[PDB]
This record gives structure tokens, sequence and C-alpha cells, in this order.
RNA sequence: UAUGCCAGCUGGUGGAUUGCUCGGCUCAGGCGCUGAUGAAGGACGUGCCAAGCUGCGAUAAGCUGUGGGGAGC
RNA sequence: CGUGGAAGUCUGUUAGAGUUGGUGUCCUACAAUACCCUCUCGUGAUCUAUGUGUAGGGGUGAAAGGCCCAUCGAGUCCGGCA
RNA sequence: GUCGGGUGAGAACCCCGACGGCCUAAUGGAUAAGGGUUCCUCAGCACUGCUGAUCAGCUGAGGGUUAGCCGGUCCUAAGUC
RNA sequence: UAGGGAAACGUGAUUCAACCUGGGGCCCAUGAAAAGACGAGCAUGAUGUCCGUACCGAGAACCGACACAGGUGUCCAUGGCGGCGAAAGCCAAGGCCUGUCGGGAGCAACCAACGUUAGGGAAUUCGGCAAGUUAGUCCCGUACCUUCGGAAGAAGGGAUGCC
RNA sequence: CUGUCCCAACGUUGGGCCCGGUGAACUGUACAUUCCAGUGCGGAGUCUGGAGACACCCAGGGGGAAGCGAAGACCCUAUGGA
């Protein structure tokens, strides 16, 4: 499949938006990514 | 140090297309039984490994001639094929 | 070690199969430090990595039998699979049988053996399948 | 309004660009054509760009790769910023 | 051939996408038009009364 | 007496119960239009480190003025 | 006698399409229609990819009430509706 | 698959060699759709993997896709708006 | 006096996919269109932006809730022996040991797939279901019936290796 | 023509059995070592009378639990539906 420049800027925005919650917000917070996302398992739009 | 004549006519036993991996077992079996050391301990120099496997997997010679040598403090044997 | 990375880059390096690269069992370590292609090069001219060589089937046992097949044996009932047409095309064999009687009259016209009259009535003949072969030709033109 | 050179882009694989082709990377504006990206780039640093090349990132930004003139050295213009 | 397992591997066609209008994976791109907000079939946005009980 | 039955004791498992309420549900009073000066909604961005939410819009968790406020942020 | 090379033509696990029997295997499956062997068609009313059209008392149907996304003697969703 | 060896706290199944096999319209090569980072490197084993794992399509962090002349782009088809 | 190769760094031939170019035949079937190019020269210089480009493409990267024995289009149809063959069987190039749990018991009963069974030979069974028999090639030879096409590979008989 | 049969045998490969590791589901009112008779809503492991019966575990082929699976499609009925 032949992606464009839009759906390029949408799979970039998935790909990021499925990296871990940083190690400083948990001793920020004192004490999980709800929108863990896998190629296989999940499905992302389009 | 001895050469020794391994009977391997109970790899018969076990189905045809596997004779050669029982072939192995037998040989460390018997060199463990007949130097007194653990299976664990026997090494089979690879010569031994290409004389049984000579024929395929399902076409082992039945018997076959090996050199053994038995040294160590917990005690080992390396053998190899003549 | 897992020297599996390598193995991707000294077949390309060698330009030869995965399956065909040898590497030393003495210089494990040596070829676990090989990052780069650079370094894999080196191993290549230091022998430590090789390329096996490739297989080539044996012709030899074909042309023995290729020789007795051209002698005219092995070609007995025994051995032919094919129907008879599939072994020799009629229509190629008609086209070998016509074009052979065909340029064997026109020879014997320049040569001036046949005139354009005699000629016109063997080629005529010809085309109509009187003749077998170039020699049947001949014995029908002689008497 | 956007301008067009956001941050150059210094990674192993644009070094070896810098050191041995005289290439120097740019994240630019995904916006910007190849020819912006050669003036802005000759405004801001003072070189001569002979050749643009662009991707579109799987970030969503831009990268150019971006060759200099032999007049100028690479490697002395990413030393000073 | 049956219409269960067998008939689900031909299933390679895209047809709704993430529509430009709402946002939502409903652009059909064959049709040109969205299922959930109507987009390319009307300058309305799609809504209906029941997408709600009666008295709601 | 093994396998084992019934009740209990200590410890688990489980998350009922009791207590608690940043949420709901309902009633009442007030108020009430927005948009081509491009709305509402959506997309993508935006933080030193930033995934979610909130905010914000390339001036991007914010810029200016007036008033309040006050030693903190 | 030869030439010619016709054909909803023949043999064919060529590719490909189909699915007769075993009422075999499976039947908390590998699988909500699968496996194996056997069998049928295979230059034509042939097979096939992609694009495109026809929509629910309506399509489509070499007709079996077949098929219209595991849903059909009237699809699916939500509403009427408690 | 087997015998040796490598690495490792740990090795039947991670890697090397040898021997022994399997695939030949495919189990090889290039691709469409579709997927969407699954690609590469490094570090890992809590999850995932029909057992184990030092391995991995898994976890985490980095990196990676460069075109006047390959496609799109342009043209018109059944047909659609 | 590019590139590539450690080296040599060939020459002729046959059969010839691709590609080129012709002749014939068939249709109650007649086998796109448009942009564009040609027509219509040469120098020199400049410009040539924008979007895609990773990887999988499958008995683990797709659809089927799964690392599913299912399903899923195209090009490689000219690798060798074999043979009519893009058939079998065997083997290169390439790929793989991941159709991914192992160890042990002459390893019983029982089951799935399967080999061989004397004499008899369908007695089995609703029924030869299952299995088996036959088989490729050449030669000889071939009935009833027929819409004269066919029946027909009728049937039946012989042959078949190697040197 | 032949293991379809007389009439069955031996063998082969994968299971099956033992060991390491992984690890479900169906089903469950309770009690439950049953058997022969009887009785009972006339088809009882549980009631009555007798008989038998030391507990536990392994493998088996499935006699019984009118076994498990599905609020019977048959039939009738409903001022039911299509
Ligand atoms: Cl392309
Ligand atoms: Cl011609
Ligand atoms: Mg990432
Ligand atoms: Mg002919
Ligand atoms: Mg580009
Ligand atoms: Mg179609
Ligand atoms: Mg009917
Ligand atoms: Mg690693
Ligand atoms: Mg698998
Ligand atoms: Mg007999
Ligand atoms: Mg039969
Ligand atoms: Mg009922
Ligand atoms: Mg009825
Ligand atoms: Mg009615
Ligand atoms: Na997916
Ligand atoms: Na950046
Ligand atoms: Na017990
Ligand atoms: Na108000
Ligand atoms: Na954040
Ligand atoms: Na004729
Ligand atoms: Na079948
Ligand atoms: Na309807
Ligand atoms: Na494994
Ligand atoms: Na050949
Ligand atoms: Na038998
Ligand atoms: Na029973
Ligand atoms: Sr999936
Ligand atoms: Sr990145
Ligand atoms: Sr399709
Ligand atoms: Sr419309
Ligand atoms: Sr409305
Ligand atoms: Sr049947
Ligand atoms: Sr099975
Ligand atoms: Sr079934
Ligand atoms: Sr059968
Ligand atoms: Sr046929
Ligand atoms: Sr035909
Ligand atoms: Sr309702
Ligand atoms: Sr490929
Ligand atoms: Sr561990
Ligand atoms: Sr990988
Ligand atoms: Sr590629
Ligand atoms: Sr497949
Ligand atoms: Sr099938
Ligand atoms: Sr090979
Ligand atoms: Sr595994
Ligand atoms: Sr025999
Ligand atoms: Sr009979
Ligand atoms: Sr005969
Ligand atoms: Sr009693
Ligand atoms: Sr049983």
């Amino acid at each position: 499949g032949k992606k464009s420049k839009a759906t390029k800027k949408r799979l970039a925005k998935l790909d990021n938006q499925n990296s871990r919650v940083p190690a400083w917000v948990m001793l920020k917070t004192d004490r999980r990514n709800h929108k863990r996302r896998h190629w296989r398992r999940n499905d992302t739009d389009e | 140090e001895r050469v020794v004549t391994i009977p391997l006519r109970d790899a018969r036993a076990e189905p045809n297309h596997k004779r050669a991996d029982k072939a192995m077992i037998l040989i460390r079996e018997h060199l463990a039984k007949h130097f007194s050391v653990d299976e664990d301990a026997v090494r089979l120099d690879p010569s031994i490994n290409e004389a049984a496997w000579a024929r395929g997997r399902a076409n082992t010679p039945s018997k076959i001639r090996v050199r053994a040598a038995r040294f160590e403090e917990e005690g080992e044997a390396i053998v190899e094929a003549e | 070690t897992d020297l599996s990375a390598q193995k991707r880059l000294a077949a390309d390096v060698l330009d030869v199969g995965k399956n065909r690269v040898w590497f030393n069992p003495e210089r494990q370590g040596d070829i676990a430090d090989a990052i780069t292609r650079e370094d894999v090069r080196e191993l290549v001219d230091e022998g430590a990595i090789q390329a096996k060589d490739k297989k080539g089937n044996s012709r030899g046992r074909a042309r023995e039998r290729q020789k007795k097949r051209a002698y005219g044996h092995q070609k007995g009932a025994g051995s032919r699979k094919g129907k008879a047409g599939a072994r020799q095309n009629s229509k190629e064999d008609w086209e070998s049988r016509i074009r052979a009687q065909r340029t064997k009259l026109r020879e014997l016209r320049d040569e001036g053996t046949l005139s354009s009259s005699q000629y016109r009535d063997l080629y005529d003949k010809a085309g109509g399948g009187e003749f077998d072969s170039v020699a049947d030709l001949e014995r029908y033109i002689d008497a | 309004s956007w301008d067009v050179i956001k941050h150059p882009h210094v990674t192993e694989k644009a070094m070896n660009d810098m050191d041995f082709q005289n290439k120097l990377q740019f994240a630019v504006d995904d916006r910007a054509s190849k020819g912006e990206v050669a003036d802005a780039v000759e405004e801001q640093y003072d070189v001569t760009v002979e050749q643009v090349n662009t991707q579109n990132t799987m970030d969503g930004e831009k990268k150019a790769v971006v060759r200099l003139s032999e007049d100028d050295d690479a490697q002395e213009v990413a030393s000073r910023i | 051939t049956g219409a269960g397992t067998p008939s689900q591997g031909k299933k390679n066609t895209t047809t709704h996408t993430k529509c430009r209008r709402c946002g939502e994976k409903s652009y059909h791109t064959k049709k040109k038009v969205c299922s959930s907000c109507g987009f390319g079939k009307s300058a309305k946005r799609r809504d209906y009364e029941w997408q709600s009980k009666a008295g709601e």
C-alpha cells in the first residue's frame, strides 16, 4: 500500500503515542499507558 | 585405555528413521558402564558421530570399534573411532 | 556469542549465499567483535571468513548416454514413453523433407539438368507428396 | 509565520555525510521546498549550497540533506553552532 | 467454499477511512461519503433522533 | 492408622461488610443565541526531560494593558 | 495418398477451476465448513485480479427460495419499545 | 536431527564447525493489496512465544526511507461527483 | 589504457524465451478512449519543484478473536538428469532444520495411517462400500449399432533391457 | 482382480504407557461400595426386604446414572407469528 503525506503524519503520531510514561512522572505522582497499541494485536485507523 | 566393540543392535527397538540418534545414546551408555563413569562425563569425538551417521539416519552399523581413554580427578572418558 | 548478524554481512561482502559462508571455529571471538563491513572484509583477507564452493551436477553420465543415443542405441520400444508424433513432429518433418526436395530441384534447374517444364512437373508432384526423400526424387528423375 | 530550519539533525549517519561527503543534515518544516531549504542555509550560515535532498521522516518532520561547495567545510560549520 | 473463515481471506479492500470533517474512520473512500457525519453527502451534520431514546 | 469426614485455630485467597465521598440523581432560582471579521467540531502541533488529560496555536500550559492580589511561583 | 489444423473435441493433479465417494481423519477442531485419498473440468456458455454498477418487499438469481460481509420464505443497525 | 565447541548464574532447542536431512511454481527471487515501524543497533526477560531461552516479530531506548529520467503526478475507461 | 575479476579475462556451433517482422483462418461475437509523440535542425547555459521510497508480503508481519494445516493477485514457465511434458522421481542455485516441547519402555491392550498374507475368490454388503486389477510405447487386429461424426485405446494378440 | 468374507496373523510409522516442563474444558441439589426382588406418578445407587461389601490407586472397553449436549423440529394447544 502507498501512503500519503497526511497518512504518514498520523502513523508517525501513533508511533510516538506508543512510547512509555517517563520514569519521572512515576516519582512526581508517587505512583500505566492505557493507549498501548501493537502492530499485530491491535488495529489503527484507515 | 582400551579398544572396545560396541554392539548397536538395540537401536532396532527404536523406529527405523531414528536409528542413528539411539546408536549415539547406546555408545555413551556402554562406555559409561564399562569404564565406570557417568554418562555426562563421556566425550565422543566427532569421528564416532560420522561413523554412525555414515549411511544416513536409518542404516547404522551393527557394531563399532572404539578407542577410549580414562583419566582425571572427577573421572571422565574421551572416546574416538579407529 | 551470536554470529548470525555477521553471517548476513559476510554473505553480501562475498556475494555468496548465507548457507555457503564459513566461519573459523577458533576465531569466533574475533568475528564477534566484527561490527562493520570493513571488519568483515579484513577477516575475509585474514582467511577467517571464507566462501564454500558451489555444486554443479555431473553431466558425465549424461554425456555417455548422449553418445549412445547419437549412435542409435538405448532408444528401443522399452525406452519410449511419449507417443510417436510427440517424439518427432509430423508437420516439422514434412517441412524438413519438402524444403530439401525443393532445394534439390532449384539447384538442378540452375545447373541446366532440368528445364522449366520438367521442373514444374516435379515441383507440383513434390507438393503433392509423391516423393518420400530426396533420394526417392532422384530415383524418379533417372528414368 | 513558520521558520524553514527547525534544528540540525545530528546522528551517526549525519556525521558520516559531514566528514566524508561535505553534507549537513537538517530537520526542516514540512511545507518547505528544496529551493527554500537551500536559501535559508545560505543565509543562516553564509555558505554555498549545491544540492538538497528531502525526505519526510516517520516523525512527522522533513529531513533535508544539504551538500555544500568545495570552498566550504561542513565540519567547520557544524562546530561553531 | 465456506462463507465463514475461507471467505475472510479476500478482505484486503480499503473502504472506511479517517474523515477530513469529523475525524471518525467512516469516510468511504469509494463512495466519497462519510457514514458518521454525512460529509460528502450533506452540508449539514448527520444527526438522527433515533440515536437516543424517544424521551431523551 | 493411610486416602479421608465434621468443627475450630494460625496463615492465605477473595473483597463482602462497616465507616468515608472529589461522582451521580432530582428539584428550584437566574441566564440564554453562535457563524463568511470563517462558527461549533475535528486534525496536527506546542513543555528542558513529556506518553495521557487540561491549556494553548509557529508569539503554541502561553504575549500586552487596566484593576485585584501578594511572596511566592 | 499427402497437405491443412477445425473443435462449447479427447487424455492430462501444466497453471488454474470444481467437489463424486470414503458416509475415512477431525468433530471442547489446525478450522464457527479443516485434512488426506479418490473423482470432474481444464480454448471456453472457460478461469482470474483490480476498478465499477444494481439495495431491502428492493437487488441479483442457467431457479436451489440460491445469494446480498459466519445474518435471508424478506440483510444489518438504532429507534418505535418497558 | 547428532557430536564437538562458543557465550552465559542458567543452554535439547541462542551462536560456530562437522556430519545427517528438508524445500524445486516453492519452503527460492521480485512485488500488489493489506499491515504500520513489525526494519537496524544496543540493553533486557516482568509480559508475549504450545516446553526452555542467554533468542525473538516480545520490553525499553536510540537510529534508519535521499530520485529531472522508478512509481504518483498528466490522460482518458466502465462509471462517479 | 570505464567497470569488474585471484586468474584466464575464449572461439565456433545447434536449439533458440524475450524482442522484431510476415502469411493464413474464424465471427448471427467485429475486438477502448484520450492526453501525448512524430511530422519539424543544431550549440551553449539554466531550470527540473511537490508526494511515495524502511520492513513483511505469509504453515509468525495481510483477512480469519491466535505466531490459525484456512483464505489471499502478479512476474521469474528456459537451472541439470529424466520424459511427450511447466508430469514423477533425483539434484543444483537459493532457503531451511520454526509445518517449533522434550526424555524413556522390542515400545503390551486399543486407535490412526499402511505393508505382506496360504488355500478359496464377493461366500462379505442394501450395494464390490473399501481395496485391488489394468496401465507408458510400437506392431497386428477390432464387433453390435450409427445422426456416418462416432462406436474405438472396443475386445483380443505380440513386442519392450544392456552391449 | 482382490483380506469384503471364510478367519484371522505378523510387520511398519504416529499415538497410546512411564518421566521433565506447560496446562485447559465439559460437568457438579445433596448423599453415594453396590446387587437381586419388591414398592412408588406404572422405567429406584438413596424407599421396603434380603444378599453382598476392608480402604486407596493404575490401565481398559463403555452395561447403568431413563449419562452429557439443545426450554422437542414430531403431535396438540394459543381468539401466537410469518
Ligand atoms: Cl512505487
Ligand atoms: Cl508465410
Ligand atoms: Mg519507536
Ligand atoms: Mg498433423
Ligand atoms: Mg522525495
Ligand atoms: Mg467485480
Ligand atoms: Mg420447494
Ligand atoms: Mg540481542
Ligand atoms: Mg507457527
Ligand atoms: Mg489369500
Ligand atoms: Mg470403489
Ligand atoms: Mg417444548
Ligand atoms: Mg408441522
Ligand atoms: Mg398469519
Ligand atoms: Na494490525
Ligand atoms: Na525534532
Ligand atoms: Na487418593
Ligand atoms: Na445563560
Ligand atoms: Na505529556
Ligand atoms: Na483432407
Ligand atoms: Na474432496
Ligand atoms: Na426487507
Ligand atoms: Na524450540
Ligand atoms: Na530439461
Ligand atoms: Na490387510
Ligand atoms: Na458406561
Ligand atoms: Sr491480526
Ligand atoms: Sr525515531
Ligand atoms: Sr477480492
Ligand atoms: Sr451526494
Ligand atoms: Sr437531523
Ligand atoms: Sr454420502
Ligand atoms: Sr487430525
Ligand atoms: Sr464437520
Ligand atoms: Sr481410504
Ligand atoms: Sr480433461
Ligand atoms: Sr475443451
Ligand atoms: Sr426496543
Ligand atoms: Sr519476496
Ligand atoms: Sr528468568
Ligand atoms: Sr529481526
Ligand atoms: Sr525495498
Ligand atoms: Sr498459503
Ligand atoms: Sr479448503
Ligand atoms: Sr542447496
Ligand atoms: Sr518453541
Ligand atoms: Sr516378503
Ligand atoms: Sr455379490
Ligand atoms: Sr495388450
Ligand atoms: Sr436398604
Ligand atoms: Sr477410556
